[PDB]
Formats: C-alpha cells, sequence, structure tokens
C-alpha cells in the first residue's frame, strides 16, 4: 500500500547545527568539527542517511558529490525547499486588489 | 598427418593490445624523445588540461582556407576563462599584442591566432599538465 | 514492457545444407571449412588434415614456384651474368 | 473552395506503445556489446541497402547488382532503363562539371 | 562543475529539448520566392541554363590544356613502384619511450604496427617499412629492429646504441600476414613461405653494407666497424651485453614470424598450433 | 549493512568521483541502502546536449528507410506515343500523355524506391553520447542505482505506487546487467506496464534515456556501463574490427 506522498516542503530546524554535531559525533570528535572530511563512504553513508531519517530530507544525488564536509551537509540543511504549486506561490504574495488569477487546473 | 602442439606463446606475442600501455616510469625526465609525464599532485590552477589518451600535450595546429593559422588547446577543464588570460599573458610579449583567441566554454578548447603550437606545449608543461 | 532478447551472434560454426540451390558457392568450397575451423577450433567439425594442401595441390603449387619464383642461385647467377654483360 | 468543410477525425497517437518504448534499443548493440553485431545489422530492409547508402543511380547499381535476377521482368526492364537514365542525367546533366 | 549544477537548476533534459550545435546545420536553399526562384540561379537561355554545357576540360573547341600537353611517363609503373613507410629515429624513440614498442624482444614489422607506430598498406604497394635517419642525433635506445630498408645513418645510429638492425624483404603476401597476422589466422590456411626478394633487390639483401637479411654474416663486423670509423664512435661488443641472445635473434628467411615455421596451423579458439608432419608436406615447407 | 560501491577503474588524479543513493525495490521507503561511488567521466563529464542531439539524431535516422516511391513518366502504363502532331492542332505540344504535367502522368522529383538514411557516427563519439545522458540524468536527479531489481511481488501495481511514492518520473527505464538474470518478478511486472520498460544493460541508449523521464540503473549495470565506455577513453586506434581476437580484449 503506498503511504502519504511526503510532502517536498522542508524548514530547516532551529536547533539544527546541535543536532548535527550530534548525529556527527554518534558517526565519526576534534576541535572544529565543520571540517570533518566525508571521504570515507561508511561514514558519509551513516551521517546522511540519519539525517535523512531524522529531517525527512535527503540529500539528492546530484548534491551528494558536493557534500565534501560536514559545513556542506550544515549548507544544505539549512536552506529551506517549499513544494508549493506556482499558483500558490502567486497567489499568496499578497497580489494587489486589482489582480486577480484563477487556476482551473 | 597432424601433430598438435602448444607454442601459442608466439602466437600471444603477435596478438595485439587494444589499449593504449600506460608509458614506462623512466629515471630522468624529460624522455629521450621529449616527453614528461604530468607533474604528481596535479597545480592547483583554476583549469586543468588533460593530456590525450597517447599522454601528449592536446596542443595542435589547424589550418583553414589555406592561411588561417590557428593553434587549439583542446581538453580544458575548469576555468577555461582563467585558461585565456594566463595564455594572452603568455603570449602577448612574444606577438607584442594581446593573441586574438575564442573560448569554446562548451567543447572546453580554447582557440589561438597564429601558430603556437610548441611554445604553448612547453608552457603547459612547466605548468605541469 | 520488457526488451526483446537482444541479438546475438549464432554461436557455433554454421554449415549450409549443400543440397539448397539458394546457399552460396562461397558458402561451400574449403575455404569456408577453414574459415570455420579457424573461428571455432575443434567445435567446427572440419577434419584438420584438409587445411594442407592435397597431393595434387602440392604439385600444382610446387609447379608454380618452379615456373615463377627462382632460387636465390638462379636469382644471384642470372645476376653476376647481367653484370659481366654490362662490363 | 480548396478546404475541407469539417474538422478530421481526431488522430491518437499512443507514444507508449511497444515500438516507441522499445525504440532505440540494442542501437548500442557494438560499443555495449564486445563488437559482436554492428549495430547496422539491426536494420531491417530491403537486402540491398541493409546498411548501406547511396543516391539513386548508386541505388539502382546496388539493387540490379544484388538481387537482378530475382527481379520480375518488366520490373527489371524499368530498372535498367531508370539506370541508363540516370547515368545519362549525373554524367551529361547539372549546373556544375 | 558550474554546468552541472545549472543543469540541476534547468527543466528535464527530453527528445522535446534537443538543438542541433549552432553554426552545424546551414539552411536548406530551395528555389522558390522571388530571391531564389525565377531563373533558380541558372542564368539565362543557355547550355548552362538547359544544363547541357560540355564535359569538365573542353575549352570550347580549342585544344584542351590538359591534352596539348606532351604524354610524359611521370606515373608510367606507378603501380608496381614499391613503397617504403618511413619509420624516423624519432618516432622509434617516442614509441619507445612511451612503451608501445618493447626493445627487451626484437622488434620486427609486427611489433610496429602492434604498438601502432607504423600503418602499412600491402594492398597500396607497400613493401614495408624504411628506417629514416631523422632523430638520429637523440637517439639513445639499444634495440634489435628488423626493416626492409634502412638508410646508412640509421644504421649507424642504431648501431651506436648498442643494438641491431637488419634490412629483411617481405612479399606483398606475407607482409600482409605480418603486419595483420590475427586476420590471416582467422583465414584458417597454413603459415605460408616468406619469398626471396626479386632480382633486382637481391643485391641489396645480399649486401652486408645494408645488413640484409640474405647477407655473409662473416662480413657484419667489418661493415659494423666501417660505420663505427665512419660516424665516429666506439663499436660496442653486443656478445658482452646482457641481451645479447635477443639482440642475435633473427628470424629464418623463409619464416615469417619468429617462432612459428612455415606450414603450421595457429587455431586460435583452443590455442593450439597444428602442425604437419607428411614427409612431402614439410619437404615444401622447408624449401 | 550499507551497500558500498568502490570505482574499480582508475580515477584522474584531478578528479573525484561522483556518488548516488544506492536504492532498493523491496520496500517503499528502501531509498537508501548503500552509497556508490560513480566513474566522474562517465557520470560526471561535460553536459554536450548538441553532442546528445547529435547521438539521439543518427539513432532516429540511421535504421531508417523509407519506403515511399513513385513511377516516373517512364514507369507509367502507356505514353508511348505522341498525342497529336507538333503543328497545326492549336494545341501544346506534348510528346506523351504521361509527363509531368499531365493528369496521370508521372513524377518528376518524386521519391524514389526505397532510399536508406543509414550512416554511423564514429563510435567515440556514440560512447560520448551515452556518457552524457548518463550525466545528464544524474545531474537533474533522474538516475537511481538499485542493489538490484528483485521485487516482493511481480504485481504492476505495487511498481506503479512505489515510483509514484518515490516521486519518479512518468516514465522509467528500468535497467538489468543481462536478459537472462533479470529477476522474475521485475519481469513479470514491467511485461504489463507501459511507461516501465526494462532493457537489459546491452540495450542502453541515449533515445531511449531521453524517453524515458527516470532512468534505473543496477549495481552491475554501473560497473559494467563505466567499464565499456571507459574503454573508449584510452583505447589504441583499431587495427581491424574489434570483434576480432585481441591481446586484451574479451
Ligand atoms: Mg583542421
Ligand atoms: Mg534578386
Ligand atoms: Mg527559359
Ligand atoms: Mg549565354
Ligand atoms: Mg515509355
Ligand atoms: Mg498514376
Amino acid at each position: 500500500v503506498c503511504p502519504p506522498l511526503r510532502s517536498r516542503a522542508y524548514t530547516p530546524p532551529e536547533d539544527l547545527q546541535s543536532r548535527l554535531e550530534s548525529y556527527v559525533k554518534e558517526v565519526f570528535l576534534p576541535s572544529n568539527w565543520q571540517d570533518i572530511s566525508l571521504e570515507d563512504s561508511r561514514l558519509k553513508f551513516n551521517l546522511l542517511a540519519h539525517l535523512a531519517d531524522d529531517l525527512g530530507h535527503v540529500v539528492p544525488n546530484s548534491r551528494l558529490h558536493q557534500m565534501c564536509r560536514v559545513r556542506d551537509v550544515l549548507d544544505f540543511y539549512n536552506v529551506p525547499i517549499q513544494d508549493r504549486s506556482k499558483f500558490d506561490e502567486l497567489s499568496a504574495s499578497n497580489l494587489p486588489p486589482n489582480l486577480k488569477i484563477t487556476w482551473s487546473y | 598427418f597432424v601433430e598438435s602442439v602448444d607454442e601459442y606463446q608466439f602466437v600471444e606475442r603477435l596478438l595485439p593490445a587494444t589499449r593504449i600501455p600506460d608509458p614506462p616510469k623512466h629515471e630522468h625526465y624529460p624522455t629521450p624523445s621529449g616527453w614528461q609525464p604530468p607533474r604528481d599532485p596535479p597545480p592547483n590552477l583554476p583549469y586543468f588540461v588533460r593530456r590525450s589518451r597517447m599522454h601528449n600535450i592536446p596542443v595542435y595546429k589547424d589550418i583553414t582556407h589555406g592561411n588561417r593559422q590557428m593553434t587549439v588547446i583542446r581538453k580544458v577543464e575548469g576555468d577555461i576563462w582563467a585558461l585565456q588570460k594566463d595564455v594572452e599573458d603568455f603570449l602577448s610579449p612574444l606577438l607584442g599584442k594581446t593573441p586574438v583567441t575564442q573560448v569554446n566554454e562548451v567543447t572546453g578548447t580554447l582557440r589561438i591566432k597564429g601558430y603556437f603550437d610548441q611554445e604553448l606545449k612547453a608552457w603547459l608543461l612547466e605548468k605541469g599538465f | 514492457y520488457r526488451a526483446r532478447p537482444p541479438p546475438r551472434r549464432r554461436p557455433g560454426p554454421r554449415w549450409p545444407d549443400p543440397e539448397d540451390l539458394l546457399t552460396p558457392r562461397w558458402q561451400l568450397g574449403p575455404r569456408y571449412a577453414a574459415k570455420q575451423f579457424a573461428r571455432y577450433g575443434a567445435a567446427s567439425g572440419v577434419v584438420p588434415g584438409s587445411l594442407w594442401p592435397s597431393p595434387e595441390q602440392l604439385r600444382e603449387l610446387e609447379a608454380e614456384e618452379r615456373e615463377w619464383y627462382p632460387s636465390l642461385a638462379t636469382m644471384q647467377e642470372s645476376l653476376r651474368v647481367k653484370q659481366l654483360a654490362e662490363e | 473552395i480548396g478546404i475541407r468543410l469539417t474538422l478530421p477525425p481526431p488522430k491518437v497517437v499512443d507514444r507508449w506503445n511497444e515500438k516507441r518504448a522499445m525504440f532505440g534499443v540494442y542501437d548500442n548493440i557494438g560499443i555495449l556489446g564486445n563488437f559482436e553485431k554492428h549495430p547496422k545489422e539491426l536494420i531491417r530492409g530491403p537486402i540491398w541497402l541493409r546498411g548501406w547508402k547511396g543516391n539513386e543511380l548508386q541505388r539502382c547499381i546496388r539493387k540490379r547488382k544484388m538481387v537482378g535476377s530475382r527481379m520480375f521482368a518488366d520490373d527489371l526492364h524499368n530498372l535498367n532503363k531508370r539506370i541508363r537514365y540516370l547515368y545519362k542525367h549525373f554524367n551529361r546533366h547539372g549546373k556544375f562539371r | 562543475a558550474r554546468a552541472l549544477d545549472l543543469l540541476r537548476g534547468l527543466p528535464r533534459v527530453s527528445l522535446a529539448n534537443l538543438k542541433p550545435n549552432p553554426g552545424s546545420k546551414k539552411p536548406e536553399r530551395r528555389p522558390r520566392g522571388r530571391r531564389r526562384g525565377r531563373k533558380c540561379g541558372r542564368g539565362h537561355k543557355g547550355e548552362r541554363q538547359r544544363g547541357t554545357r560540355p564535359r569538365l576540360g573542353f575549352e570550347g573547341g580549342q585544344t584542351p590544356f590538359y591534352i596539348r600537353i606532351p604524354k610524359y611517363g611521370f606515373n608510367e609503373g606507378h603501380s608496381f613502384r614499391r613503397q617504403y613507410k618511413p619509420l624516423s629515429l624519432n618516432r622509434l624513440q617516442y614509441l619507445i619511450d612511451l612503451g608501445r614498442v618493447d626493445p627487451s624482444q626484437p622488434i620486427d614489422l609486427t611489433q610496429l604496427v602492434n604498438g601502432r607506430g607504423v600503418t602499412i598498406q600491402p594492398l597500396k604497394r607497400d613493401y614495408g617499412v624504411q628506417l629514416v635517419e631523422e632523430g638520429a642525433d637523440t637517439f639513445t635506445a639499444k634495440v634489435n629492429i628488423e626493416v626492409q630498408l634502412a638508410s646508412e645513418l640509421a644504421i649507424a645510429a642504431i648501431e651506436k646504441n648498442g643494438g641491431v638492425v637488419t634490412t629483411a624483404f617481405y612479399d606483398p603476401r606475407s607482409l600482409d600476414i605480418v603486419c595483420k597476422p590475427v586476420p590471416f589466422f582467422l583465414r584458417g590456411q597454413p603459415i605460408p613461405k616468406r619469398m626471396l626478394p626479386p632480382e633486382e633487390l637481391v643485391p641489396y639483401y645480399t649486401d652486408a653494407k645494408n645488413r640484409g637479411y640474405l647477407a655473409d654474416p662473416a662480413k657484419f663486423p667489418e661493415a659494423r666497424l666501417e660505420l663505427a670509423r665512419k660516424y665516429g664512435y666506439i663499436l660496442p661488443d653486443i656478445t658482452k651485453d646482457e641481451l645479447f641472445k635477443m639482440l642475435c635473434t633473427r628470424k629464418d628467411p623463409r619464416q615469417i614470424f619468429f617462432g612459428l615455421a612455415p606450414g603450421w596451423v595457429v587455431n586460435m579458439a583452443d590455442k593450439k598450433i597444428l602442425k604437419p608432419t607428411d614427409e612431402n608436406l614439410l619437404k615444401y615447407y622447408t624449401s | 549493512e550499507p551497500v558500498l560501491r568502490k570505482v574499480e577503474l582508475p580515477v584522474p588524479t584531478h578528479r573525484r568521483p561522483v556518488q548516488a543513493w544506492v536504492e532498493s525495490l523491496r520496500g517503499f521507503e528502501q531509498e537508501r541502502v548503500g552509497l556508490a561511488d560513480l566513474h566522474p567521466d562517465v557520470f560526471a563529464t561535460a553536459p554536450r546536449l548538441d553532442i546528445l542531439h547529435q547521438v539521439a539524431m543518427w539513432q532516429k535516422n540511421f535504421k531508417r528507410i523509407s519506403y515511399a516511391k513513385t513511377k516516373t513518366r517512364a514507369e507509367v502504363r502507356g505514353g508511348g506515343r505522341k498525342p497529336w502532331p507538333q503543328k497545326g492542332t492549336g494545341r501544346a505540344r506534348h510528346g506523351s500523355i504521361r509527363s509531368p504535367l499531365w493528369r496521370g502522368g508521372g513524377v518528376a522529383h518524386g521519391p524514389r524506391g526505397p532510399t536508406s538514411y543509414y550512416y554511423m557516427l564514429p563510435m567515440k563519439v556514440r560512447a560520448l553520447g551515452l556518457k552524457v545522458a548518463l550525466t545528464v540524468k544524474l545531474a537533474q536527479d533522474d538516475l537511481h542505482i538499485m542493489d538490484s531489481l528483485e521485487l516482493p511481488t511481480g504485481d504492476p501495481q505495487y511498481l506503479t505506487e512505489l515510483a509514484h511514492y518515490r516521486r519518479w518520473g512518468d516514465s522509467v527505464l528500468l535497467v538489468d546487467l543481462t536478459h537472462e538474470e533479470m529477476p522474475q518478478s521485475i519481469v513479470e511486472a514491467t511485461s504489463r506496464l507501459k511507461t516501465f520498460n526494462l532493457i537489459p544493460a546491452v540495450g542502453l541508449n541515449v533515445h531511449s534515456m531521453l524517453k524515458h523521464q527516470t532512468l534505473v540503473l543496477t549495481l552491475p549495470t554501473v560497473a559494467f556501463l563505466e567499464d565499456k565506455l571507459l574503454w573508449q577513453d584510452s583505447r589504441y586506434r583499431p587495427l581491424y574490427p574489434f570483434s576480432l581476437p585481441y591481446s586484451d580484449f574479451p
């Protein structure tokens, strides 16, 4: 049975650095954990899979190679993505009173 | 009448290879033919010039109309514009004017008006590509 | 859908029936058999002894060699007599 | 009046029938199958132009050479006449020399 | 690369997005409209507009240029002239340096072709490879090379480096087999005898100054010393070299490949070599 | 246990292998069962859409044989005699009733016989087209790597629902290594579907990769494609067709 479709909307959590460093400690320690290199496949998979399970939002294959460091992972996860259609993006954008938009699709 | 045998080593010797062999390690460079492997590690320039499948610098003379002489640096990766700036800086003292060039960003090539294949090959060797 | 099975070369030697009129004449001679043996070896079923010339073929080859390819001694003698005549 | 007064019956195309869906499959049979088969061997058509291309004269010459003996009598006569005409046209007519 | 990030931004690449590279598709010109119609680029009435202008080379009745010039034997016998692809010492050194040709083994036309150092076309009357002195002053390889022609300077360079060079003849059939042995092996034929040089070429290949493969080996040291004296280098005693056996290895004058005798059949399918034992066949293939 | 794939072939020093999630078809949620390193020279080449167009057009047109044919004035029935004399009738001059000007006459420049459109791009160009298509799918997030194509069931509804849940495209091209070893479950599931098409690795091509919105590859297919496409790089100029024996070529 198909589960309810996962909404692609994602708002980065406020305690995101804390959660990320907790996961980094769980997976891997030294000072400046931002600069920990993910050249190891095991460690990269563990960290990214944990983050994907926890936040409901995975790094796409296209961006997977540019996650060279925990800093890169943090940058990827602190950028929001909204799944609202263009209809919503326009209508909920403070339309002037003389502008009317309707969608029949 | 028929006598089979296994002297097949002399046939394995005749079988040709489909893959270009990696050049053997030489004690001293440049090699007697002038060839030189790319330096390890690669230079940290914004651009990289990959060797040809025969392990030579991809710099080629080209000619059109019988009078338009050009030189092409072909297998460029990264900042082709940085490479163009470097090539202009390196070639302007030789010409006395900034060389006229075309940057094919799509194909990753740089085309320079005039023949500079030898100078550009030496220059790329010095840069370590 | 599922793709149809990929096209492949017919495995092993291909022996056309000589009785058929539509089989090309080049697929019936000994050269075809020799090529089949070279391509598939023992699996061809070609008797290896047939690859070498039969005694009549060998006699023809020897006659052709005697006729057209002189020995090194004969060539040297002809060159020597030509040089002597020129001198 | 050279225009139809009604809309033609709608033309429905199934973009995902088996032929369209599997179009192109095995076009790389050579470079992905150790070159056992050439992609031109995938071509189905007249025996005289499988994996081959030419102008009309070359096509007609090839057709006569390869299946001329199997051609019907008047078809072969037409092909012979066509080859003769095409020879004259391609070797004696035209803007260029 | 930034281009792949741009792709990530852009819509899906499909069969509705494809466009040829600009400049790779010239527009088709067809004779319709004011500019390209009417007379359609053919001009006013005449032979050229009718399409019936006379053949190329016709000059309107004046005796044509290509006929009023006297016949001269520039190309007489062109298809029977022997051609030899040049292999400069520069090219040989380049191949050895890049490892495409292995100097530790005897170098023959098969090895040159397999390393792609030379391209031989027996159908175009190539009779093999000629060694070329170009690059002699920088040749520093010890090699045992078998060529068809060799210049005096090329021989001198090869021998000064401590190597050996021999000029060996190949008839067109043997040459084709040597250049592409695998197709010959797939032909399923016994390896034929290498024919002797034609009478005109016999003195060349029996002369020791050319290092001919049919020359008296007794005269080789004298010729080598003469070259060393002429070109001012000390002749190295290759017998002392540890690779002397390789440098001495030479195929029999009737032998196409180094380790294969005439008459053998190479079964590549099961990695075997069938050898005839009939006395008549053995005599023929040894003759 | 993560399924990690490393790049078997040597990678250029200045380049780092690109990466993809190894997924599974065994469950709707099994979107990350491993991590695969893909060769950048196959999966991170330059985005040559022009080369994609070249290869796609070659695929469309090289097999084409048009069977359209018209009769010329020589082949139309009849038309031997001159209809009327040159002068006297007051009518236009004509030589046969089958000239192109006439109703029922020949066609002056119609299609002529079965015509082939056959041509071959260089095999290096065709392999490069395959590489570019793979890089494009990966960069646009249409490429999904699977450990295997094994399904819990051969029900097509399961496959369609799995694609819908994982937000795959309307069309999926699943590629398995060889025809024989393809799992029976995926074979049964895809045999009944129109937009989910399953092909062997040897059947991969630019046209089908572009027709299908998403491309699903197994790890053996990834290794196989890397080997085959990278072989085109660093290969010699052929001495004879590669079907013939070579020292190092299977
Ligand atoms: Mg050019
Ligand atoms: Mg005008
Ligand atoms: Mg007119
Ligand atoms: Mg006029
Ligand atoms: Mg008629
Ligand atoms: Mg009609």
